[PDB]
């Protein structure tokens, strides 16, 4: 970062880097859930495990 | 029938933005400008789409 | 600090040189990283004017040079300078450069930077000597009262002058927004003598400084040297002046947060080809550009010959105002709507609401036809002077419609109408709503559950109008406040009322911005054949 | 109520103007009992020419002329003093009472 | 509960209203509306905790 960055922004915008200010590090925020995730079943009449 | 959306208020005081311009504040000026803007882009969109 | 004088200078020459990409800045604070912005603001445009002034002398032959005239500041300043050892230290900002009005400072001290924003009584000449290479005197001005702001950083610098070809290049630009005046700074060093040097460069802030100052002159703080005696000379140094405009650039950041370069919009075809398409590589074709090369600056007002100031005295500073269900009327027309001559009276304003237009622009717009109403009320009833509202007031007395387009004025008036003629009353008592802008002057005697029981004397029967009970020392509300409501109409009607901006000169086949009884707008006014 | 983005009056045009699109906070609050005594100290700006600029003062005492300018003495035809004393002393209304 | 809301017996009374604030609802429209339940609170404040 900068000496005065406080943030990072992506092309998105929305903030995927921080400082933390008590001890000066740079810390990665990304979501707690991402990619996806796909259920194969048979029918629900048929059977029960996925 | 492009140039005739031009005459619709679209849920401002007036179709006109000199009107909204000249009797209305900065502040206040946004917030109906902004409902011409989109009902505006929403015409374009659509004589884009047939 | 007992400031020099001089007796003869020689008149300046107004040469005027060429920026070649210079007078970019950082326009903001957001971090950025690979992409291309297009921003408007207030920049000074490539390949634009510069004056030159110079400060150079010799032993004989030549009097004295010395250019520090007040050069206006508009809207901004590009401030660059050439100058060999330390000839320019500083600049002074100001509205009269005089001692009756708040003058600010920004200059080199030699051992100090001093920043303060006081009464100041300059000198003819600013200045500050110095005398065999060290810091002898400085004479910027006489006297500094009635301040508060005062900063000084360390700094030092070396007061020698020296010879050469003009090694430096220091150059800023100043903006003043919102009570805080805007220093950038730039420094590459360079080597030319009497022209402007080319390139492109980007100016770094330094300064954000908060002293709310009217600021519309600039003068500059030079240096004299003397062989150490008590004569003075000046040395060799120039500077340029640019003055920024109203445009749109396209700026360029790398993956560090720096801008390699910049694209100033509407200077040629292949600039506003690059303005439209956001990019600094072009394929080739043909592309359809967007319009940028307009810079609509001339305002043209046209009003009506209405001369007369408008009778505002009549209707607040009048006697015996009716009560509220026997409002009055008045039709106001062919007059000047000046609302600051109601600022000289003793009585001011505690409700000032407007509904249809803004209180700001009603110098600006102007109405085809105007009404006022008039009444008294309890004080408390104030709050139900206003659209679709719900009491005794707005629905037995007075009630304004809700596509209400207007103002509403109210203020107290304790010490005029408690004492004497307290003969105001409001309606109680009515077999239904009023409907907007009527009225009933009537007494008939309510009966409830059915009219005419024609006896006060009978159980159920009251009277209908209740009188105020207004009289002095008694708390606020229900004490006598008096109401005037304004209702406008802006219609394609010919103007009655029009407010007090003075008209100009009307002009034609130019891109202005036009002002045709409150009808704002832009484009160019050429004769018609129209009926 | 004349502290306030967009707003006309004696204070928003004369004395202080807060910009459009102010981020912030405004208090007030009636101070009476502590500054109605004596003070003579508070005044306010009538008669400028023009209007003030947001987040600016002027701190100036020149006498003005009514319909020109440079005015000589206050018994000169149209000459006003610019600044207008607040009539602060107790027992007086709501509204003409001292707001810190 | 089981009442009908009458607010203009309340201007025979000498005391008035210096606010009358609704939230949800219109003043106007409150002779024509008709609730499931309602419920009061009352206490005394210092004047300019309104
Ligand atoms: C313009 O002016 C005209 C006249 O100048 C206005 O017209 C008047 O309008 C009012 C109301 O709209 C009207 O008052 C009614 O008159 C009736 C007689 O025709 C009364 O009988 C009536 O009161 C009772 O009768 C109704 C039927 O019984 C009840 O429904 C009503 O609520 C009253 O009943 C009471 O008593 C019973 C007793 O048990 C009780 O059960 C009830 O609950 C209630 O307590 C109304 O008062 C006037 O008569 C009209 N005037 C004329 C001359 O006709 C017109 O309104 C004005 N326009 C505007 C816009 O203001
Ligand atoms: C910053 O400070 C400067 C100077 O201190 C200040 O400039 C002043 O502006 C006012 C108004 O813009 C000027 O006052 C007017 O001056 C003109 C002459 O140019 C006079 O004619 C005016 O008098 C009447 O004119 C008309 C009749 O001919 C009338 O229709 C009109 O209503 C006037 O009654 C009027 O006095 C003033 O002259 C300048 N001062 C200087 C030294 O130029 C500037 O406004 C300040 N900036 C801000 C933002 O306040
Ligand atoms: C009075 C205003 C004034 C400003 C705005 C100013 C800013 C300024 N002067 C600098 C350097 C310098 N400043 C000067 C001299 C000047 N450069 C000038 O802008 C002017 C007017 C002089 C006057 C002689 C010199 C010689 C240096 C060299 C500092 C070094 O060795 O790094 C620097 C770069 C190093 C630093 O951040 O300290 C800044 C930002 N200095 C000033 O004196
Ligand atoms: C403020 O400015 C005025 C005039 O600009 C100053 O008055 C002059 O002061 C000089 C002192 O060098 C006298 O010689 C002049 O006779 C004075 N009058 C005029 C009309 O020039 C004044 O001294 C300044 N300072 C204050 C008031 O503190
Ligand atoms: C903030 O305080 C904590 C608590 O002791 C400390 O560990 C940390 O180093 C401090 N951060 C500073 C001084 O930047
Ligand atoms: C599940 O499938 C069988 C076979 O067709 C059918 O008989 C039965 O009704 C189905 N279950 C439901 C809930 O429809
Ligand atoms: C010097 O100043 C005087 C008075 O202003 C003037 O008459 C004279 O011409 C000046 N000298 C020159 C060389 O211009
Ligand atoms: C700029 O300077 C040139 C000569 O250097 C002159 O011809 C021109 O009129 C000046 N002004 C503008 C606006 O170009
Ligand atoms: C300015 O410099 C002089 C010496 O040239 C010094 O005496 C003075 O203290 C300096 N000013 C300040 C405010 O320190
Ligand atoms: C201005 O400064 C001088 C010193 O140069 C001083 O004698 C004079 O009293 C000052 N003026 C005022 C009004 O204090
Ligand atoms: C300005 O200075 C004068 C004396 O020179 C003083 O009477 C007045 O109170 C001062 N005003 C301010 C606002 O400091
Ligand atoms: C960007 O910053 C890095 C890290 O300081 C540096 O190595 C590099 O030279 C800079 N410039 C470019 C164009 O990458
Ligand atoms: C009307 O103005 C006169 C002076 O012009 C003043 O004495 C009087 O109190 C005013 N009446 C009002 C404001 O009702
Ligand atoms: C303002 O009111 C005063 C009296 O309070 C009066 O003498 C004067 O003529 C009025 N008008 C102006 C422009 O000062
Ligand atoms: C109104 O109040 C009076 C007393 O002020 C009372 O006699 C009367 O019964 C009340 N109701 C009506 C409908 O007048």
């Amino acid at each position: 970062f900068q000496p005065f960055q406080q943030f990072g922004r992506d092309v998105s915008d929305f903030t995927d880097s921080v400082r933390d200010p008590k001890t000066f590090e740079i810390l990665d925020i990304s979501p707690c859930s991402y990619g996806g995730v796909s259920v194969i079943t048979p029918g629900t009449n048929t059977s029960k495990a996925v | 029938t492009l140039v005739k959306q031009l005459s619709s208020n679209f849920g401002a005081i007036s179709s006109v933005l000199n009107d909204i311009l000249s009797r209305l504040d900065k502040v206040e000026a946004e917030v109906q400008i902004d409902r011409l803007i989109t009902g505006r882009l929403q015409s374009l969109q659509t004589y884009v789409t047939q | 600090e007992g400031c020099g004088i001089l007796s003869n200078k020689s008149n300046p020459a107004l040469t005027q040189y060429f920026s070649s990409r210079r007078g970019f800045y950082y326009f903001d604070d957001t971090f950025r990283s690979s992409v291309r912005v297009l921003t408007t603001g207030y920049f000074l445009p490539f390949n634009s004017n510069l004056t030159g002034y110079s400060s150079r002398n010799s032993v004989t032959g030549r009097l004295i040079q010395f250019d520090n005239p007040n050069i206006p500041f508009k809207d901004g300043l590009y401030f660059a300078a050439t100058e060999r050892s330390n000839v320019i230290r500083g600049w002074i900002f100001g509205s009269t450069l005089d001692n009756t009005t708040q003058s600010a400072v920004l200059f080199n001290n030699g051992t100090h930077i001093v920043i303060n924003v006081c009464n100041f009584y300059f000198c003819q000449d600013p200045m500050l000597a110095v005398a065999n290479g060290s810091h002898f005197k400085s004479w910027v001005f006489l006297n500094a009262t009635n301040c508060t702001y005062n900063r000084v950083h360390g700094f030092e610098i070396d007061p020698s002058p020296n010879t050469g070809s003009f090694i430096h290049l220091r150059e800023h630009v100043f903006r003043n927004v919102d009570g805080f005046l805007y220093v950038y700074h730039n420094y590459e060093r360079v080597d030319v003598y009497d022209n402007f040097p080319q390139g492109f460069s980007v100016l770094k802030p330094i300064f954000k400084l908060p002293f709310g100052l009217n600021i519309t002159q600039f003068k500059v703080i030079m240096t004299l040297f003397s062989p150490t005696t008590s004569s003075f000379n000046a040395d060799a140094s120039v500077y340029f002046v640019g003055h920024l405009k109203p445009l749109t650039m396209l700026a360029e950041f790398d993956e560090n947060g720096t801008i390699t370069d910049a694209v100033d919009c509407s200077q040629d075809p292949l600039s506003e080809l690059k303005c439209t398409t956001k990019s600094l590589t072009v394929e080739k074709g043909i592309y359809q550009t967007s319009n940028f090369r307009v810079s609509p600056s001339t305002e043209v007002v046209r009003f009506p010959n209405i001369t007369n100031l408008c009778p505002f005295g009549q209707v607040f500073n009048a006697s015996n105002f009716p009560s509220v269900y026997a409002w009055e009327r008045l039709r106001i027309s062919d007059c000047v709507a000046d609302y600051a001559v109601l600022y000289n009276s003793s009585s001011s304003f505690s409700t000032f609401k407007c509904y249809g237009v803004s209180p700001t622009k009603l110098n600006d717009l102007c109405f085809s036809s105007v009404y006022a109403d008039y009444f008294v009320v309890k004080g408390d009833d104030v709050r139900q002077i206003a659209p679709a509202q719900t009491g005794v007031i707005a629905d037995y007395n007075y009630k304004l419609p809700d596509d209400f387009t207007g103002c509403v004025l109210a203020w107290n008036t304790n010490s005029v109408d408690s004492k004497s003629g307290n003969n105001f009353y409001y309606r109680l008592f009515r077999h239904g709503k009023i409907k907007p802008y009527e009225r009933d002057i009537s007494n008939v005697l309510y009966n409830s559950a059915g009219g005419t029981c024609s006896s006060i004397s009978q159980l159920g029967c009251y009277e209908p109008l209740k009188s105020y009970g207004f009289t002095p020392t008694v708390g606020v509300g229900y004490q006598p406040y008096r109401v005037v409501v304004l209702s406008f109409e802006l219609l394609n009607a010919p103007a009655t009322v029009c407010g007090p901006k003075k008209s100009t000169e009307l002009v034609k086949n130019k891109c202005v911005n036009f002002n045709f009884n409150g009808l704002t707008g832009t484009g160019v006014l050429t004769s018609s054949t129209k009926k």
